[PDB]
RNA sequence: UUUUUAUUAAAAAAUGGUAUGUUUUUUUU
């Protein structure tokens, strides 16, 4: 860019791209059900 | 919920989903020779309009002719002359196919 | 459902066999197999 | 004919278990 806005401090995620990608490969089942409900989350609240 | 497998929600059964692969599936001449006759007489039609268009030409060459003569129009060399010698080819060509006959 | 992607409720439990026929429409009889519709084809082009 | 991927949950109050109701004033003439 070079020129902004200042958002607040806690509306920068800073992590959001990790799981709106794909998961990696070779994961534990608990780690690929993490991401999929934060997916599920982040889906919800764009839907509404 | 994915290629036709699964349950539509986890919710109401005691399971969680979690569908797997089976892992144990087991993916495993012509008879009417008159046609072949009826060829042969059509080409030697073709033959016939073919010598009709060497006479045409044989005509254009007497009417060059008889214009060099005069200098000493289109005119046409044989009115029916040109159907005797077609019967001649026509027996000769009855000949050629009693012949094969023969041979066959 | 992706299998990588969330898993939400149906928002549409009218599937019931009220008209209780098969309609003669998507029977097997006239109905040419070559490959099967994946869920995927059903999501990149909803309408066809 | 070669390969797969899909993982619900989850704790607190009242019902529910030492009911409850009572209980001390400064003037007569």
């Amino acid at each position: 860019k070079r020129s902004g806005a200042t958002k607040r401090a806690q509306d920068v995620p800073l992590i959001k791209h990790w799981y709106l990608e794909h998961c990696p490969p070779n994961q534990p089942v608990k780690v690929r059900v993490s991401y999929q409900k934060l997916l599920k989350s982040h889906v919800m609240n764009k839907l509404h | 919920s994915y290629n036709g497998i699964g349950l539509p929600t986890p919710r109401g059964s005691g399971t969680n989903g979690y569908v797997m692969r089976n892992l144990s599936h087991v993916k495993k001449v012509q008879d009417p020779s008159i046609s072949e006759h009826e060829c042969r007489r059509q080409i030697e039609s073709k033959l016939l309009l073919y010598r009709e268009q060497l006479l045409e030409e044989v005509s254009s060459q007497h009417s060059t002719d008889a214009a060099a003569s005069d200098s000493n129009s289109k005119t046409k060399s044989l009115d029916e002359a040109d159907v005797e010698i077609l019967v001649q080819k026509y027996r000769e060509q009855l000949l050629k196919e009693l012949q094969l006959q023969k041979s066959t | 459902a992706i299998p990588g992607g969330p898993k939400f409720e149906p928002l549409y439990k009218d599937e019931a066999p009220e008209m209780e026929d098969w309609n003669e429409f998507n029977d097997i009889y006239k109905l040419i197999i070559r490959h099967p519709i994946k869920t995927e084809y059903r999501i990149a082009f909803p309408y066809l």
